[PDB]
C-alpha cells in the first residue's frame, strides 16, 4: 500500500538521500569513538554511554568487538544495528579465510559490508542501518590500518578520526597534534585521552580503550585494564598542570 | 595420458608439459600449451577431460584476474592454489565436476616459490617436486634420486631432461616436445622447448 | 477523490471510480457496429486516421476461422484480449478438435477481466469489444466492457457518437434476422453513418468490414473489397 | 520484495528520480578526461588525516579500459565492481578483451535499468570511461544516471562541469594534443579553473597505448604546474 | 489520547504506546448487538448467548453462536459474524492438527493459546485488520476439571471462573463477581442458572426458550452438548419459582 | 505483505517506533530483577482485574529451558511470541553443543528477534522489555533486552510503571555479596514501592534461579516471604 | 502520489498520457514513404563541438531492409531497438525468412503497457518507454513506413514526424506530400522541413539520413554524401 | 472519510466500511428472491433490460452451481459470476474428495469463507455481491441460504435482496410457504417481482425464474416457459 510507504530508498529534489542523512543524525547522539594510527600499533578510545551502579560487567567491553585474528572494530549508533553489522562481519571475514587460507584483507573486509549497507539505500524499501563504524587492523599489504564507514556504506582510510558525539570538534583536535609518521601508540595513547577529555564531560569507568600491536609476527589485541586507563588520564592532569605554569611564568620573564 | 612435471628450487619453479592435443589415435596439435597464466608470478599447469581443462582453468584464471582489478594487488600462490582448491571440492559433490589434474607453481615475495600438486577429488599438497599423467609413474623414481633442495636451475633443466628422455625410451605414447617455463622473483620466463627428433 | 485512484476502493456510494474510468477508454474510441440475421454475423467499423498521410487504425481482428472481433479503447489492451482469444481457441480445437462455442469463449473473457478489477495496484482492461461468431447456436454479436460484463446482443454499437447508431439498430432489429448478407452489411453501414457529422460520408478509407456466417469464414474488408457493399445507398 | 515504481513520469514528461540523481552527479568533485593521440588523461579535484589511497576517483576496470566519476561515491563501487566482473566475463565468453565502447554499453544499460525497474532509485553518478581498443584508437566516453553514453574528445563532469567544459571547449587543439606531456598539462590548466590552489588539490592518471594505468604522484603534478606558469608569462 | 502518522489506521503504535487498530477491533464486537456469558461450576463448564431472531422468514436452527470445535470442547462467539465463523473454522482445525500430530485430544487452555497467538499476528503485521470478535471455549480437562477459556482481538487469553462478552460485558462481569463471592455449591443447576440470571439482570428481559441458546460440559458427560427449547423452558420455569 | 520498513528515522534522527514501544513498556505493570551472590530473583506485578480471573491459567514468570528464565514489562501478548522463539532457540543451541545455552547467547539471539521486527517490512517493533535470568558459568546472570534489540547485564534494575523510582530504591538496598533469600525479600520490597492495594501471593508471581535451574515458586512459599513484611 | 495503471476520468493512463508529453521534448525525425524507398532523417542536437556527432545514433538498422529512427529519452529506445533485432534475428532462425516491417513494429508494440507495480517480476518495468520510432524498410508490400508511440499504438505512414517541433513539420509534409513523389525528392523535402524547424544550421555532422529501396539495403548516409545532398 | 479506503481499517466506532460500500452496490441493484416450501426452492429474479437491442435470457442472474444447487444473484455481475465459479469448482472438489454430491450448508460455508476472505486487507476488496444457494436433497430436504458481502451465512424460508429488499420481505411474510409446493409457489413468487417492481422508476425488465425440488428430481433447472407464462400473466392480473 502506497499509502503507508514511507519511501526510504528514493532522492530528494538536491539529489540527496533523506533516510541516510536522518541515520547520521542518530550516529551524532551516540558515546564519541576516536580511532588514532600510529607507527607501532593502532588504537580505539570510546566513551562509555553503559555507566550505572547497577550494571554488572559481564563482556570484556561495550563499544569494541573483535572481528578476526587481525581486526577489531568499534561503533556509533544504534547498538542493536552495530550488532547485525559486527555479526556479518564475522561472517565475511570466516568465508574470506574458508576460501584463501589467509585472512581477509583490511580493505576488503570494510567494502564488503558496505556494500550491504549501500544496498538498503539504493533498494528494498527498508530503513537503513543507523551505524557508524571505526575498523582498526593489520595485513600484509599495508599493515596498520585505521577506517571509518557511515550508514550510507561510504568508507575512507584515517590517520586519525572521530565519530558520533562531538565529532567535529575532536577531529580538528586530532588535526592540530597528529604528526604524521612520527606518531607511536604512548604518543597516541596520550592524544586520545587529551581529546576525550575535551570532548567529553573523565573517570576510566565512562571511557574504553584498545590496543592492536604486532608482537612475534602475531596480531595483539587487547582492551586495557581499568588502572591503566587511571594513569593515562593521571598522567594528563600532570600535563595541564605543568602547561598552566608555562604561561603564567613565561609572561612576566 | 597427458604429462605435467614441476621442480622447486631455493628461488624458483621449473615446470614443464607435453605439448600434444590428441584425439582417439591422432595428435591432432604438436604445438599445444597446457600452461595458464594467473598472476605476473603464478602458472596454472591443467590435463584432464576434453572440456573440463580449459573450462576450469580459464574460470579460475578470470577469477584471479578480477582479484588483481578490485584490490590493487594480485593473490598469493598460496591462496590462489586453496581458492583452485574451494572451486574444485564445491562441485565435486555437484551435477558438474570437472575432471582436472592439476599443478600450480608460484613465486611469493614472502614465502619464496611454491609448488602445489592438485588431483581431480581436490586433496592439495605443497611439494619439493611432482608429476602428473602416466609418464609420472616412470618419471618420479628418477626425481626421488636425483632431487636435493639446492638444486640450482641449471640442474633443474638437466633434471627434466632426464625426466622427459625416460618418457621417449619407455612411455608407449608419442609426446615428442615440451613447453618449458620457470618463475622467480621477476615473473614467468619462457625457456627453449625440449624436443627430440 | 479519494476514492478515485485505485480499483480495490469502492467509494461511498458503492460505486467503483477506476471502473467507470477504465469505461470512458471505449467511448474516446471510433464507433463500431455489430449486428446478425439468422446465417450471419457481420462487424462494421469507422477507421481512424491520424491524419491525411497516415493509415486508418485496424478496427478489426481475426480470433479464430469461426470468430472476429471489433475494437474499442486501449489499442495494446485490445491486442493482449485478442491473443488471449486466440489461444483460447487454439487450445479447445488441439485438444476437442472442434471450434471453441463463442458463448463460451465469451465467459472466459468475463472471468480474465474481472481478476484485476478486484486485486491491489492492478487496473481494467481499457478495452471494449464487439464479437461476430457462428457455432452451433448460429450467429452471435457479444459485447465486452472494461466492467467485465458481457452481453448477448441481436445487434450493438459502442465508441465516439455511437448513440445514434444504436438508435437506428433499434427501429430496424425486427427486419435483422430475414436479411440477406448485403441487406444486412447495408444495415451495419447505415447504423455507422449515423454516428458521422452531416459532412463527412463512409468512404473506401474509413469504412472495415467483418463477416462470418453459416458458408463464410472470418473475413475481413478494408479498401477496394469494401466498394461492392458501399454502392447501396447515397444519404 | 519491495515492488514500488521509484521513477514514474511526471505531468510535464519528466523523470524527477533521474533528475535528481543529476543533482548528486553536479555536487561531486569535478572529474576531467581529454583523449590524446597515444595517451588518454583522467584528472579529479581533491583532509591531512586522510589515506589518499582509499579514497582515489580512478578506478581500472580492465588492462586497457580506466573510468573515474563524480557523485555519490557508494553509488560509484557498485557500478565499479560490476563493470570489473563484467570485462573477465567478457573475456570468458568470446575470448577477445572489452572495448571502450562495449563497457560503456554495459555501465549506461545498468544505469537505464536501475530507472526503470521497481523497488530501485538510479544510480547518482556520472562516469568518464578511457582507454585504447585493441587496434589501439585512444576512447573517451560518459555516462550520466539515465543510461545515456556518448564518444568525447574532451570533458568534464561534477561541480563546474558548465565552466570546466567552456575552458575546453576553446582549449582543445591538434597543438595542445600533439605530445604526451601537452595533453597531461591540459587536464591540469582545466582543472586550476574550478580548483582554487591546484596542484596539491588535483588527482591524475594517464594511459598510454600499450602501458598500464598510471598514477602520477604529487611531486610530478608540482612539475607540470610549475610548466604551466612559464608558458603563463612567455 | 495522542496520534501521530499512521496509528489510528494500521496496527502500529501511537506515541503513548496502544494500538488504536486494536482497541477499534474491541469495539466492533458490541456491533452485533449482543452479550455473551460463561460460568465455570464444581463438575461442569457452561456458555450462555441471546439468539434474536427477528424475522420469521430467517431458519432458526441456523443462527447459532455456539459451536463444537472438537467432540469435548464447544464454544461461544461474540462480535463480527463472518470473523467469528472464520476463527471458528481455525480452532477446528488446530484443535484436528494437535491431535494428527500428538495423539491426544487437544487441552482447552493450549487450543485458547493457539488461538490467540495467531490473532497477536494481526496487532504486528500491518497488511490485515485484527478479527473484531472473541472466543470462549469451554470443556472438560482429564486433570484440571472443567474449564472456561477466552481470547481477545489483542491477542490476549486467560482462564476464568466465569466471564462475559458483548454489549454488558462489564454490568455482567460485576453481577458476576458478587454472585462467585457469597459461598454456593455450584451444581450443574446452579451453574446453568447463574449464566441465564446474569444475562437476564443484566439485559432486563424475562427469557423465552426461543430468545436464548446454552452450551455445555460435565464431568459425567464431557461431550460438547446444545440445549434445546423444551431443555432450556425447564431452567427458565424452575428459575421463576423464586 | 508490505515490503517496507515501517520504523524509519526522524530528521533529529530518531527511530520513533521504538520510542512508542518503550512507553507501552513504560506503562506496562512493574517487573523486578535482583542478581544475588547465589542466584537470581524475578518478581512481577501479576494484579488482575477482577476475582473472575483464574490466576493459576495464564503465567508472566516463564521458563525457557531448564536453567533460564524471564519476565517482562509491557504487550503480554508480544512476550509470548518472544517466550516461544526464547525456547525454540535455546532448543536448536541444545542440539548443536549438547550443552545448556549460556544466558548471554540465549539473550542475544532473542535481541535479534527484536532488532529484526525495527527494520523488517510490515511490522511494528515488540512493545515489550524482557528480564532473564540464568546459570550457567557456576555463576548468575541477569539481562535486560529492550524493544531496539539491545541488551545490557544488571546486578538489579525494575522495569514499567514506577521504574526510575525502583532503580533508587534498589541502588540504596543492594549489595553484591547478597543472597538468595534476602535478595526475594528485596525484590518483593522494590514491587512494595509502587503497589497499589494489599499484596498478597495471588497478586505477584516470583521466578529464581541457582545452582539448581530456574523455577517459579510455589504461592506458599511467595506467602512465607510476605509473612516476613 | 497514485500508482503507475491508474486511469484518468477521461479514461487514459496518466503513465501514458506523460510519456508522450516526453517524446514533445526529444530532438525532431521525419520518414517518407516512396514508391521508390522509404527515407529517414533526423537531427543530432550537438549540445557541444567536444563531442563526437559519429556516437549519436538516431537512426539505426534493425535488419539489412528494415531501419530505425527515435525520439524522446534515447537510453529508453536502445532496449527496444535491441529487443527488435532479437525478434528478427529469432524469426530468421525459426522461419528461415525475413520478417515484415508491420511484424517487427508490432512486435516491438508487445511490449509496450508491459509495466507496473503490483502482481510483477522482481525486476519488471516500472513505466512505459518515454520513445517514438519510426521503422523504415522493403518487404512483399513494398517501401513501408510505420510509426509507434509509448501506447503500443502502431500505424503506417506515407510522412510522418516525430519530436519536440513535429506540430510544424507535419504542416510542411502534409502541404508537400504527393504520393507519387520520388525518392530524391522525399530526401530533399525532409532536408528543406528539418532545415525549417532546426535551431542550428543544418550540416553533414549536425543531422543523420538514411534510405531503404527496393533493391537497396538500409544505407546510412556518408558525410561527403549528405554534403552532395545539401547543395540542393 | 479516512478511516474508510481499506478493508484492513477499522474506524474509530468497530466498523469496517469498504465492506458497507460493498454492501451499497447491492442495494443499488435490482431485487432478487428466493422462496424456500415444502418440496424444494423457487428463485426469481427482477432482470431490468438496459437495452432492446439485447437478447432476452442476456446478462443471466441464475446459475447452476452445482446439478443439484442453483444461485440467485444481486450487485455487480463480475463479481457474481466469479462467485459462481468459486461455488461450482468448491462444489466439484467436494465430488472428487467424498464421492457424493456437496450437501449446500457445507457448500454455503465453504464459498462464505472465500467472501470473507476479501473484507480482511488493502490488497483486495471485498465483493459487491450477496447471492443465494436453492438445494433438494431427499436425505436434507429443501435448503435455502443466503451469503452477504461480509461473509455471513444464514439459512432461510424467505429470502430477498436488493433495491425493494425490506418490501419484498413483507410480502414473502404472507406466505406460508412450510406447507406449500414449488407449483404453487412459482405464481407467489411472480407476482412479488411484479409488486416490487418501480415500473416509473426502471422502465422495462424480465422475469426469470429457477427451480430444484421434488419435482425436478432434486436438480436445479430453469422453470419451463409454460409454467413461467402462467405465473407471469397471474402476476400481471394479480397487480390490476
Ligand atoms: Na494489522
Amino acid at each position: 500500500s502506497r499509502r503507508y510507504d514511507s519511501r526510504t530508498t528514493i532522492f530528494s529534489p538536491e539529489g540527496r538521500l533523506y533516510q541516510v542523512e536522518y541515520a547520521m543524525e542518530a550516529i551524532g547522539h551516540a558515546g564519541t569513538c576516536l580511532g588514532i594510527l600510529a607507527n607501532d600499533g593502532v588504537l580505539l578510545a570510546a566513551e562509555r554511554r553503559n555507566i550505572h551502579k547497577l550494571l554488572d560487567e559481564v563482556f570484556f567491553s561495550e563499544k569494541i568487538y573483535k572481528l578476526n585474528e587481525d581486526m577489531a572494530c568499534s561503533v556509533a549508533g544504534i547498538t542493536s544495528d552495530a550488532n547485525v553489522l559486527t555479526n556479518e562481519l564475522r561472517l565475511i571475514a570466516q568465508r574470506y579465510l574458508l576460501q584463501y587460507q589467509e585472512p581477509i584483507p583490511c580493505e576488503q573486509l570494510v567494502t564488503a559490508l558496505c556494500d550491504i549497507k549501500q544496498a538498503y539505500t539504493q533498494f528494498g524499501g527498508k530503513r537503513p542501518f543507523g551505524v557508524s563504524l571505526l575498523y582498526i587492523g593489520w595485513d600484509k599489504h599495508y599493515g596498520f590500518q585505521l577506517y571509518q564507514s557511515d550508514p550510507s556504506g561510504n568508507y575512507g582510510g584515517w590517520k586519525a578520526t572521530c565519530i558520533g558525539n562531538n565529532s567535529a570538534a575532536a577531529v580538528s583536535m586530532l588535526k592540530q597534534d597528529y604528526k604524521e609518521g612520527e606518531m607511536t601508540l604512548k604518543s597516541a595513547l596520550a592524544l586520545a585521552i587529551k581529546v576525550l577529555n575535551k570532548t567529553m564531560d573523565l573517570s576510566a569507568e565512562k571511557v574504553e580503550i584498545a590496543t592492536l600491536t604486532r608482537e612475534n609476527g602475531k596480531t595483539v589485541i587487547r582492551v586495557l585494564k581499568q588502572k591503566e586507563v587511571e594513569q593515562l588520564i593521571k598522567k594528563h592532569e600532570e600535563e595541564e598542570a605543568k602547561a598552566e605554569r608555562e604561561k603564567k611564568e613565561k609572561e612576566q620573564k | 595420458m597427458e604429462y605435467l612435471i614441476g621442480i622447486q628450487g631455493p628461488d624458483y619453479v621449473l615446470v614443464a608439459s607435453d605439448r600434444v592435443a590428441a584425439s582417439n589415435i591422432v595428435q591432432m596439435k604438436d604445438d599445444h600449451d597446457k600452461m595458464f597464466k594467473m598472476s605476473e608470478k603464478i602458472l596454472l599447469l591443467c590435463v584432464g577431460e576434453a572440456g573440463d581443462t580449459v573450462q576450469f582453468a580459464e574460470y579460475i584464471q578470470k577469477n584471479v584476474q578480477l582479484y588483481k582489478m578490485r584490490n590493487g594487488y594480485e593473490l598469493s600462490p598460496t591462496a590462489a592454489a586453496n581458492f583452485t582448491r574451494r572451486n574444485l571440492a564445491d562441485c565435486l559433490r555437484s551435477r558438474t565436476p570437472y575432471h582436472v589434474n592439476l599443478l600450480l607453481a608460484g613465486y611469493d615475495e614472502h614465502e619464496g616459490p611454491a609448488l602445489y600438486y592438485m588431483d581431480y577429488l581436490a586433496a592439495l599438497a605443497k611439494a619439493p617436486f611432482a608429476a602428473h599423467g602416466y609418464g609420472a609413474f616412470l618419471t618420479l623414481s628418477i626425481l626421488d634420486r636425483y632431487y636435493t633442495p639446492t638444486i640450482s636451475r641449471e640442474r633443474a633443466v638437466e633434471l627434466l631432461r632426464k625426466c622427459l628422455e625416460e618418457l621417449q625410451k619407455r612411455f608407449i605414447l608419442n609426446l615428442p616436445t615440451f613447453s618449458v617455463r620457470i618463475i622467480d622473483k621477476n615473473g614467468i620466463h619462457d625457456l627453449d622447448n625440449i624436443s627430440f627428433p | 477523490n479519494q476514492y478515485d485512484n485505485d480499483v480495490t476502493v469502492w467509494s461511498p456510494q458503492g460505486r467503483i471510480h477506476q471502473i467507470e474510468y477504465a469505461m470512458e477508454a471505449v467511448k474516446q474510441g471510433s464507433a463500431t457496429v455489430g449486428l446478425k440475421s439468422k446465417t450471419h454475423a457481420v462487424l462494421v467499423a469507422l477507421k481512424r486516421a491520424q491524419s491525411e498521410l497516415a493509415a486508418h487504425q485496424k478496427k478489426i481482428l481475426h480470433v479464430d476461422n469461426h470468430i472476429g472481433i471489433s475494437i474499442a479503447g486501449l489499442t495494446a489492451d485490445a491486442r493482449l484480449l485478442c491473443n488471449f482469444m486466440r489461444q483460447e481457441c487454439l487450445d479447445s480445437r488441439f485438444v476437442f478438435d472442434r471450434p471453441l462455442p463463442v458463448s463460451r469463449l465469451v465467459s472466459l473473457i468475463g472471468s480474465k477481466t474481472q481478476i484485476p478489477t478486484q486485486r491491489y495496484g492492478r487496473r481494467p482492461y481499457g478495452v471494449g469489444l464487439l464479437i461476430a461468431g457462428y457455432d452451433d447456436m448460429g450467429p452471435h454479436i457479444f459485447q465486452t466492457c472494461p466492467s467485465a460484463n458481457y452481453f448477448d446482443c441481436r445487434a450493438m454499437s459502442i465508441g465516439a457518437r455511437s448513440q445514434s447508431a444504436r438508435t437506428y439498430l433499434e427501429r430496424h432489429m425486427s427486419e435483422f434476422m430475414e436479411c440477406n448478407l448485403n441487406e444486412l452489411v447495408k444495415h451495419g453501414l447505415r447504423a455507422l453513418r449515423e454516428t458521422l457529422p452531416a459532412e463527412q460520408d463512409l468512404t473506401t478509407k474509413n469504412v472495415s468490414i467483418g463477416i462470418v456466417g453459416k458458408d463464410l469464414e472470418f473475413t475481413i474488408y478494408d479498401d477496394d473489397d469494401v466498394s461492392p457493399f458501399l454502392e447501396g445507398l447515397e444519404e | 520484495s519491495y515492488d514500488r515504481a521509484i521513477t514514474v513520469f511526471s505531468p510535464d514528461g519528466h523523470l524527477f528520480q533521474v533528475e535528481y540523481a543529476q543533482e548528486a552527479v553536479k555536487k561531486g568533485s569535478t572529474a576531467v578526461g581529454v583523449r590524446g593521440r597515444d595517451i588518454v588523461v583522467l584528472g579529479v579535484e581533491k583532509a591531512k588525516l586522510q589515506d589518499e589511497r582509499t579514497v582515489r576517483k580512478i578506478c581500472a576496470l580492465d588492462d586497457n579500459v580506466c573510468m573515474a566519476f563524480a557523485g555519490l561515491t557508494a553509488d560509484a563501487r557498485i557500478v565499479i565492481n560490476r563493470a570489473r566482473v563484467e570485462c573477465q566475463s567478457h573475456r570468458l565468453t568470446v575470448e577477445d578483451p572489452v572495448t571502450v565502447e562495449y563497457i560503456t554499453r554495459y555501465i549506461a544499460s545498468l544505469k537505464q535499468r536501475y530507472t526503470q525497474s521497481n523497488g530501485r532509485r538510479p544510480f547518482g553518478i556520472s562516469a568518464l570511461i578511457v582507454g585504447f581498443d585493441f587496434d589501439g584508437t585512444p576512447r573517451l566516453y560518459q555516462t550520466d544516471p539515465s543510461g545515456t553514453y556518448h564518444a568525447w574528445k574532451a570533458n568534464a563532469i561534477g561541480r563546474g562541469a558548465k565552466s570546466v567544459r567552456e575552458f575546453l571547449e576553446k582549449n582543445y587543439t591538434d597543438e595542445a594534443i600533439e605530445t604526451d606531456d601537452l595533453t597531461i598539462k591540459l587536464v591540469i590548466k582545466a582543472l586550476l579553473e574550478v580548483v582554487q590552489s591546484g596542484g596539491k588539490n588535483i588527482e591524475l592518471a594517464v594511459m598510454r597505448r600499450d602501458q598500464s594505468l598510471k598514477i602520477l604522484n604529487p611531486e610530478e603534478i608540482e612539475k607540470y604546474v610549475a610548466e604551466i606558469e612559464k608558458e603563463k608569462e612567455e | 489520547g495522542s496520534s501521530a502518522g499512521f496509528d489510528r489506521h494500521i496496527t502500529i503504535f501511537s506515541p503513548e504506546g496502544r494500538l488504536y487498530q486494536v482497541e477499534y477491533a474491541f469495539k466492533a464486537i458490541n456491533q452485533g448487538g449482543l452479550t455473551s456469558v460463561a460460568v465455570r461450576g464444581k463438575d461442569c463448564a457452561v456458555i450462555v448467548t441471546q439468539k434474536k431472531v427477528p424475522d420469521k422468514l430467517l431458519d432458526s436452527s441456523t443462527v447459532t453462536h455456539l459451536f463444537k470445535i472438537t467432540e469435548n470442547i464447544g464454544c461461544v462467539m461474540t462480535g463480527m459474524t463472518a470473523d467469528s465463523r472464520s476463527q471458528v473454522q481455525r480452532a477446528r482445525y488446530e484443535a484436528a492438527n494437535w491431535k494428527y500430530k500428538y495423539g491426544y485430544e487437544i487441552p482447552v487452555d493450549m487450543l485458547c493459546k493457539r488461538i490467540a497467538d495467531i490473532s497477536q499476528v494481526y496487532t504486528q503485521n500491518a497488511e490485515m485488520r485484527p478479527l473484531g470478535c472473541c472466543m470462549i471455549l469451554i470443556g472438560i480437562d482429564e486433570e484440571q476439571g472443567p474449564q472456561v477459556y477466552k481470547c481477545d482481538p489483542a491477542g490476549y487469553y486467560c482462564g476464568f471462573k466465569a466471564t462475559a462478552a458483548g454489549v454488558k460485558q462489564t454490568e455482567s462481569t460485576s453481577f458476576l463477581e458478587k454472585k462467585v463471592k457469597k459461598k454456593f455449591d455450584w451444581t450443574f443447576e446452579q451453574t446453568v442458572e447463574t449464566a441465564i440470571t446474569c444475562l437476564s439482570t443484566v439485559l432486563s428481559i424475562d427469557f423465552k426458550p426461543s430468545e436464548i441458546e446454552v452450551g455445555v460440559v460435565t464431568v459425567e458427560n464431557p461431550k460438547f452438548r446444545i440445549l434445546t427449547e423444551a431443555e432450556i423452558d425447564a431452567h427458565l420455569v424452575a428459575l421463576a419459582e423464586r | 505483505g508490505y515490503s517496507f520498513s515501517l520504523t524509519t528515522f526522524s530528521p533529529s534522527g530518531k527511530l520513533v517506533q521504538i520510542e512508542y514501544a518503550l512507553a507501552a513498556v513504560a506503562g506496562g505493570a512493574p517487573s523486578v530483577g535482583i542478581k544475588a551472590a547465589n542466584g537470581v530473583v524475578l518478581a512481577t506485578e501479576k494484579k488482575q482485574k477482577s476475582i473472575l480471573y483464574d490466576e493459576r491459567s495464564v503465567h508472566k514468570v516463564e521458563p525457557i529451558t531448564k536453567h533460564i528464565g524471564l519476565v517482562y514489562s509491557g504487550m503480554g501478548p508480544d512476550y509470548r511470541v518472544l517466550v516461544h522463539r526464547a525456547r525454540k532457540l535455546a532448543q536448536q543451541y541444545y542440539l548443536v553443543y549438547q550443552e545448556p545455552i549460556p544466558t548471554a547467547q540465549l539473550v542475544q539471539r532473542v535481541a535479534s528477534v527484536m532488532q529484526e521486527y525495527t527494520q523488517s517490512g510490515g511490522v511494528r517493533p515488540f512493545g515489550v522489555s524482557l528480564l532473564i535470568c540464568g546459570w550457567n558459568e557456576g555463576r548468575p546472570y541477569l539481562f535486560q533486552s529492550d524493544p531496539s534489540g539491545a541488551y545490557f547485564a544488571w546486578k538489579a534494575t525494575a522495569m514499567g510503571k514506577n521504574y526510575v523510582n525502583g532503580k533508587t530504591f534498589l541502588e540504596k538496598r543492594y549489595n553484591e555479596d547478597l543472597e538468595l533469600e534476602d535478595a526475594i525479600h528485596t525484590a518483593i520490597l522494590t514491587l512494595k514501592e509502587s503497589f497499589e492495594g494489599q499484596m498478597t501471593e495471588d497478586n505477584i508471581e516470583v521466578g529464581i534461579c541457582n545452582e539448581a535451574g530456574f523455577r517459579r515458586l510455589t504461592p506458599t512459599e511467595v506467602k512465607d516471604y510476605l509473612a516476613a513484611i | 502520489d497514485r500508482g503507475v495503471n491508474t486511469f484518468s476520468p477521461e479514461g487514459r493512463l496518466f503513465q501514458v498520457e506523460y510519456a508522450i508529453e516526453a517524446i514533445k521534448l526529444g530532438s525532431t525525425a521525419i520518414g517518407i514513404q516512396t514508391s521508390e524507398g522509404v527515407c529517414l532523417a533526423v537531427e543530432k542536437r550537438i549540445t557541444s563541438p567536444l563531442m563526437e556527432p559519429s556516437s549519436i545514433e538516431k537512426i539505426v538498422e534493425i535488419d539489412a531492409h528494415i531501419g530505425c529512427a527515435m525520439s524522446g529519452l534515447i537510453a529508453d529506445a536502445k532496449t527496444l531497438i535491441d529487443k527488435a533485432r532479437v525478434e528478427t534475428q529469432n524469426h530468421w532462425f525459426t522461419y528461415n525468412e525475413t520478417m515484415t516491417v508491420e511484424s517487427v513494429t508490432q512486435a516491438v508494440s508487445n511490449l509496450a503497457l508491459q509495466f507496473g507495480e503490483e502482481d510483477a517480476d522482481p525486476g519488471a518495468m516500472s513505466r512505459p518507454f518515454g520513445v517514438a520510432l519510426l521503422f523504415g524498410g522493403v518487404d512483399e508490400k513494398g517501401p513501408q513506413l510505420f510509426h509507434m508511440d509509448p501506447s503500443g499504438t502502431f500505424v503506417q505512414c506515407d510522412a510522418r514526424a516525430i519530436g519536440s517541433a513535429s506540430e510544424g513539420a507535419q504542416s510542411s509534409l502534409q502541404e508537400v506530400y504527393h504520393k507519387s513523389m520520388t525518392l530524391k525528392e522525399a530526401i530533399k523535402s525532409s532536408l528543406i522541413i528539418l532545415k525549417q524547424v532546426m535551431e542550428e544550421k543544418l550540416n553533414a555532422t549536425n543531422i543523420e539520413l538514411a534510405t531503404v529501396q527496393p533493391g537497396q539495403n538500409f544505407h546510412m548516409f556518408t558525410k561527403e554524401e549528405l554534403e552532395e545532398v545539401i547543395k540542393d | 472519510t479516512g478511516y474508510d479506503l481499506s478493508a484492513s481499517t477499522f474506524s474509530p466506532d468497530g466498523r469496517v466500511f469498504q465492506v458497507e460500500y460493498a454492501m451499497k452496490a447491492v442495494e443499488n441493484s435490482s431485487t432478487a428472491i428466493g422462496i424456500r416450501c415444502k418440496d424444494g426452492v423457487v428463485f426469481g429474479v427482477e432482470k431490468l433490460v438496459l437495452s432492446k437491442l439485447y437478447e432476452e435470457g442476456s446478462n443471466k442472474r441464475l446459475f447452476n452451481v452445482d446439478r443439484h444447487v442453483g444461485m440467485a444473484v444481486a450487485g455487480l455481475l463480475a463479481d457474481a459470476r466469479s462467485l459462481a465459479d468459486i461455488a461450482r469448482e468448491e462444489a466439484s472438489n467436494f465430488r472428487s474428495n467424498f464421492g457424493y454430491n456437496i450437501p449446500l450448508k457445507h457448500l454455503a460455508d465453504r464459498v462464505a469463507m472465500y467472501v470473507h476472505a476479501y473484507t480482511l486487507y488493502s490488497a483486495v476488496r471485498p465483493f459487491g455481491c450477496s447471492f443465494m444457494l436453492g438445494s433438494y436433497s431427499v436425505n436434507d430436504g429443501a435448503q435455502l441460504y443466503m451469503i452477504d458481502p461480509s461473509g455471513v451465512s444464514y439459512g432461510y424460508w424467505g429470502c430477498a435482496i436488493g433495491k425493494a429488499r425490506q418490501a419484498a420481505k413483507t410480502e414473502i411474510e404472507k406466505l406460508q410457504m412450510k406447507e406449500m409446493t414449488c407449483r404453487d409457489i412459482v405464481k407467489e413468487v411472480a407476482k412479488i417481482i411484479y409488486i416490487v417492481h418501480d415500473e416509473v422508476k426502471d422502465k422495462a425488465f424480465e422475469l426469470e425464474l429457477s427451480w430444484v425440488g421434488e419435482l425436478t428430481n432434486g436438480r436445479h433447472e430453469i422453470v419451463p416457459k409454460d409454467i413461467r407464462e402462467e405465473a407471469e400473466k397471474y402476476a400481471k392480473e394479480s397487480l390490476k
